[PDB]
């Protein structure tokens, strides 16, 4: 809500966000388990 | 599907409770609408616990509000994510708590405490669990005690095997903001102990520490301190949303976190919270984490527990992180440092990890501790109430509105043999 | 991108202080060039009883 | 929404009040005969009559004509309703016998049936603020007759007295401790937090803060105004720590019977000289509490505080005011009450102070700081001396005695001044039990 | 006098006592 | 952060003020409006802040007798001080220590204290105060007494480093400064924690020696004097090799309770059509402060010890050209030492050299503050001891002193208390034989 907050805030975009591997699938790494 | 409804009265929860809505709807991609404008689907697979769907992606928040003169109002909705709450949630009451836990518990009070249950019950019934509750107020005050003790009363009273996390910023030790900021409290103590189930004594000369001491916030609104408040709450309350390994509820934290039935005031705690320069010279590591965890700097209190011991504390990490380093720090800051934590309960620390971190962050945790050392913020409240009732007062007002002299003396007692069992089972 | 995020909102405050401190002199500045028209005016109320 | 009725009695109340209502009109950009140019704001000392003007929510009472037909004919004409400004026929003469027994039956219902349409016109009603001093026998008498219907009539609703106190060492008038102790003896059992403001102690401010050799009544009153609009700003706008006057009252007044406090502007900068200064968080409550800047002639040396609230106004960093709190807490000059550690009360709200054309600095910090001490009981120790050697004599009271009063009321209104001046005494003793 | 405090708390605790052996 | 409060007292502290500020001002950057043209904290020991940056400096312009703040508050620096910070009376103290200290002293003391705790307060950690008086004039003796009496009581754990200027011996503006200068010494010997001494007599003949100026005024002595005191506040100014402060010149200075009076005198005091003949190296300006003509007080320091010695180094100087230097004044025999203190020079190195203003001083970029602790004192503390008894002896001008409050005791008094500081003088003299 405010990009200066005292904890964290970021407006990076999350779909980019995200690696795969040589026998994998584009893992959405920030909210992957 | 578990539940929880989160119950504010008084400027303190509102703007609070406020703060609250925002940082729980960004970590869950809801927008200042209600549109699920977010990313993950791990988002929306458990929202059912902090927000009820309307017919048409608005998802809603299930948010009661109690305040006793329609002001604080007006600013949580003029607020930006301060327009998605149902307008009945709003319960106002044109009128004045006038900063007096009588005109609460008795007079104003009553005349609106039957509208809020309602919406209460309401709100209740639409769930799978009820898990529980969770009231933001300020232990010192009118709007924020009168309210909050009547509300959590009939709760308990009704609802009767559920938790009741409440978050409350106990009366600070420094400087005051209410003339009868002690007797607002006595008065409030008595009940929050015989009736809740988790308090999280959030007291504000602490946050300002953070605030110049960690932080170096230079200018620190009302609004900066509050985010971290925000963080706790929410921290506390992530296994029961996003998934994890060793998941821990609200239940669990209690069960696991309360030795006899009254030591249940704890002290909260966030993690990565670093400055607007040192970060770039900081690296996150569970060790990191934990050498600020511990540093009573965080403890967002006002008992570096140094002066004291810990009964339990458990602390809720969040993020990918290997769980030896999790058990390996939790051990090792409790061999190095052992006169503090205490004996006769073994494995003092509680570990647990809801996976999903925080939305711009690598790892994070919530320490919440249980400590004996808590008797000083007890102990000023008993010895300030002390010369207020022995020389009568400010009190001709609280009397006047149907308070007789022991509703006081039996208030200031109890706090007093509150203090005694800390120290009691603070000994062995 | 969190650093520059907290970077930005002390530009932020910069930007605060910036315009609070402006206002501050224009408003003060107008005050002082109402005080010394009164004075003007006094002078003025000096030389015509004196005529 | 939540509002509070102004009541202007008396001279000095009616002119208060015009000062106040300009500061008012100005503050809200109320053009100056009712339209306002372009909504929860203004509904609080402000009621739109339906269509498009804003008349106040003020009743504007004298005894005697031309104070009321000064208003009446100037510019603040079309503000106000024709039928809340009541005028008498015939003067208080300086009497409290004529504010408050004969001359009082002829506009006493008149007034109290003015007052009950402004309390029906109003969703909520949450205070009265009544504009007097305890001087002239209007702003005596009249006053004292008025809290006396409105304690049997809206007992539940809070009433803030703005009072001119009788000045220790120049006056105006001969009967001025008379009617003070008549009066204050009346409003004792009646009112609910009565404001003190002192005639000298603002004469010196103007001198050493203002730089202005020759002020008056407009300076005086634009002063006051400033106090008023500055507590009745947190009902007024929003704010940080939005306080409310049962708010003010709850943390000012100990015991049922000590209500007296007093008030203190900051900033009081005269333009010229703010270009060198701070006017800084810590600074402006450092000048709160220096022993030159009470609105009370009175030194605070000689006395212990109670409970003090600080109103601040403006860009204020709350965390700045809790630092400025914790410095003056440590000083030793500053003595306080041994039964109330808890002394210094935030209130904090975002509008900055708005220049009215004059005298008053533009300042993004104003805290105005309310006090109850024990050092009023000097004053009032002070105020009965000059009541003694004038009933010692029967001088002057064969007026009143002569126009509805007895002697009768002099000997009570003489022993529960004595009364008081004993409840001081047992509040300024330490505790030793 | 003024009995009050007694059948005011008293009342309290058996309508209390009394609601907790209803349910 | 390292602030400092200047307080000036009487007219030769007022004047020597003017200088002082004109000089910092000129400095630092600030234009006499105050605002900075800057187009980064080394304003903030002794200017302040405001909105918008109107630099105010932290002075408390005080004198009981008007005029003389207001050609300030009339002249070119109308605005840059604060309307009501300088603090003017409305009664001449007419030469007179006790009425300085006895009768107008009150209408003034409380408003003056009142203002030295408001520029304390707008301070984070305050390291001195720095008092400008003479030993002459009534407001200058009598009311720095008092402020230094008050000033101990209220703040009594801090540095009170003043700039007094001494009652000369032959020249005399007043007959009763000897009174005026015995009574307030007794009454700041106790108070005051540094007191450089300066004369006004050396000045001027080191005005008619080398700065080649045969018709000189106050403009130059205070001038020169605001040289001096920007030389010793500098150091906590801007950086250095060596920095030196106000406590470390306290340490440094003064060995006993009470001989706490040091001397003082500059170095290069070059007169521009001089200046370019000249070679300006450590080593000679050294000599130069050594030499026994270009002292700032008439004082010959052939005839005693010397107890302690500072030197504070200002602009392109060798922090071991200054060794090289001050191993040339320990080869030398004339400079002679106390047999208990081998290790007399004290080194402080500053890295901005001197900004003169339009006036006297030239473009030099070495200037070496000198201040020396010296048993030289004590013969010219017996000079004014003689006049002061020959004056008693027939009761000359006692009966103001006595008629407007002081009881006739406090000159004896001040006789036993000068005699024991005589005793104090010559006891630190001889060297040891235990
Ligand atoms: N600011 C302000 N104060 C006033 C004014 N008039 C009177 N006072 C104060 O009031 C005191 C005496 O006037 P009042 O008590 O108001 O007399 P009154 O209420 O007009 O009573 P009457 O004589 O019957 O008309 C003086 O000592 C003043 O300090 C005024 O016009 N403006
Ligand atoms: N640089 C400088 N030295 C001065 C000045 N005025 C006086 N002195 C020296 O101070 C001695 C006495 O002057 P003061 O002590 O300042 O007298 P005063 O402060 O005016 O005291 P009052 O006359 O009572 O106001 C003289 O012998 C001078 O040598 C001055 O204006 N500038
Ligand atoms: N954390 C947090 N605390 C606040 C905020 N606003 C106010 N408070 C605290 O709330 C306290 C006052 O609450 P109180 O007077 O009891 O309000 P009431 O409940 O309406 O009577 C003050 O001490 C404030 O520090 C906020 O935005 N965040």
């Amino acid at each position: 809500v405010n990009p200066g907050n005292p904890v964290f805030s970021c407006m990076l975009d999350p779909r980019s966000l995200h690696t795969a591997t040589s026998l994998s699938k584009p893992k959405m790494i920030m909210y992957k388990t | 599907m578990r539940e929880i409804v989160h119950l504010q009265a008084g400027q303190c929860g509102n703007q609070i409770g406020a703060k609250f809505w925002e940082v729980i709807s960004d970590e869950h991609g809801i927008d200042p609408t209600g549109t699920y404008h977010g990313d993950s689907d791990l988002q929306l697979e458990r929202i059912n616990v902090y927000y009820n769907e309307a017919t048409g992606g608005k998802y809603v928040p299930r948010a009661v509000l109690v305040d006793l003169e329609p002001g604080t109002m007006d600013s949580v909705r003029s607020g930006p994510f301060g327009q998605i709450f149902r307008p009945d949630n709003f319960v106002f009451g044109q009128s004045g708590a006038g900063n007096n836990w009588a005109k609460g518990h008795y007079t104003e009070g009553a005349e609106l405490v039957d509208s809020v249950l309602d919406v209460v019950r309401k709100e209740a019934e639409s769930c799978d669990c009820l898990q529980g509750f969770q009231l933001t107020h300020s232990l010192g005050g009118g709007t924020g005690s009168g309210m909050g003790t009547l509300l959590i009363s009939k709760i308990r009273e009704e609802y009767p095997d559920r938790i009741m996390n409440t978050f409350s910023v106990v009366p600070s030790p420094k400087v005051s903001d209410t003339v009868v900021e002690p007797y607002n409290a006595t008065l409030s103590v008595h009940q929050l102990v015989e009736n809740t189930d988790e308090t999280y004594c959030i007291d504000n000369e602490a946050l300002y520490d953070i605030c110049f001491r960690t932080l170096k916030l230079t200018t620190p609104t009302y609004g900066d301190l509050n985010h971290l408040v925000s963080a706790t709450m929410s921290g506390v309350t992530t296994c029961l949303r996003f998934p994890g390994q060793l998941n821990a509820d609200l239940r669990k934290l209690a069960v696991n976190m309360v030795p006899f039935p009254r030591l249940h005031f704890f002290m909260p705690g966030f993690a990565p919270l670093t400055s607007r320069g040192s970060q770039q010279y900081r690296a996150l590591t569970v060790p990191e984490l934990t050498q600020q965890m511990f540093d009573a700097k965080n403890m967002m209190a006002a008992c570096d527990p140094r002066h004291g011991r810990y009964l339990t504390v458990a602390a809720v990490f969040r993020g990918r992180m290997s769980m030896k380093e999790v058990d390996e720090q939790m051990l090792n800051v409790q061999n190095k440092n052992s006169s503090y934590f205490v004996e006769w309960i073994p494995n003092n620390v509680k570990t647990a990890v809801c996976d999903i971190p925080p939305r711009g962050l690598k790892m994070s945790a919530t320490f919440i501790g249980n400590s004996t050392a808590i008797q000083e913020l007890f102990k000023r409240i008993s010895e300030q109430f002390t010369a207020m009732f022995r020389r009568k007062a400010f009190l001709h007002w609280y009397t006047g509105e149907g308070m007789d002299e022991m509703e006081f003396t039996e208030a200031e007692s109890n706090m007093n043999d509150l203090g005694n069992p800390v120290v009691t089972r603070g000994a062995c | 991108e969190d650093r520059l995020a907290k970077e930005k909102r002390e530009v932020e405050e910069a930007r605060r202080q910036k315009e609070l401190v402006e206002n501050t002199r224009l408003g003060l500045n107008a005050q002082i060039t109402s005080i010394q028209a009164q004075r003007q005016a006094a002078r003025q109320l000096k030389e015509e009883e004196a005529r | 929404q939540r509002e509070c009725i102004s009541v202007h009695v008396g001279q000095a109340g009616v002119q208060i009040g015009n000062a106040c209502w300009e500061l008012y009109c100005l503050e809200h950009g109320i053009q100056p005969d009712g339209q306002m140019p372009s909504d929860d704001s203004f509904n609080t000392f402000f009621s739109e009559t339906g269509a498009g003007k804003h008349v106040p929510r003020a009743v504007f009472v004298d005894l005697e004509p031309t104070v009321i037909d000064e208003v009446r004919t100037g510019t603040y004409r079309q503000l106000f309703h024709p039928e809340q400004l009541i005028t008498g026929k015939e003067d208080a003469a300086n009497n409290y016998a004529r504010g408050h027994y004969t001359i009082g039956k002829e506009l006493i219902d008149l007034v109290l049936d003015r007052i009950r349409k402004l309390a029906d016109q109003c969703t909520g009603l949450q205070g009265f603020l009544i504009f007097h001093s305890f001087g002239g026998g209007t702003g005596s008498g009249f006053t004292s007759l008025l809290m006396e219907r409105l304690s049997v009539d809206y007992g539940k609703k809070s009433k803030l007295e703005f009072s001119i106190y009788p000045a220790p060492q120049v006056s105006t008038a001969v009967v001025e401790p008379y009617n003070s102790i008549l009066t204050t003896h009346t409003t004792l059992e009646h009112s609910d937090c009565a404001f003190m403001v002192d005639n000298e102690a603002i004469y010196d401010i103007c001198r050493r803060n203002l730089d202005i050799e020759r002020p008056t009544y407009t300076n005086l009153n634009r002063l006051i105004s400033q106090i008023v609009s500055s507590i009745t700003a947190s009902l007024r706008f929003d704010g940080a720590l939005n306080v409310d006057l049962t708010e003010f009252q709850t943390n000012l007044v100990p015991y049922p019977r000590i209500h007296f406090p007093l008030a203190t502007y900051a900033p009081v900068i005269s333009a010229e000289k703010a270009y060198h200064e701070q006017l800084s968080v810590a600074e402006i409550t450092n000048a709160c509490f220096e022993p030159a800047n009470q609105m009370v002639k009175c030194d605070p040396r000689h006395g212990k505080y109670m409970a003090c609230c600080l109103l601040y106004r403006g860009d204020v960093v709350p965390k700045d005011v809790n630092a400025a709190i914790a410095a003056i807490k440590t000083k030793r000059s500053i003595q306080f009450v041994d039964w109330c550690p808890t002394g210094f009360k935030v209130g904090i709200n975002y509008q900055p102070p708005t220049v009215v054309p004059g005298d008053l600095a533009k300042v993004q910090r104003a805290v105005c700081m309310l006090s109850n001490t024990t050092a009023i009981a000097e004053a009032w120790a002070r105020l009965d001396h000059k009541f003694d050697l004038m009933y010692a004599k029967r001088a002057f009271v064969h007026w009143y005695v002569g126009e509805g009063m007895e002697e009768g009321e002099f000997s009570e209104a003489r022993e529960d001044m004595a009364a008081l001046e004993k409840d001081y005494e047992e509040v300024g003793m330490d505790s030793v039990e | 006098s003024r009995l009050q405090r007694q059948c005011k708390v008293m009342e309290g605790e058996r309508r209390a006592y009394s609601k907790e052996v209803h349910q």
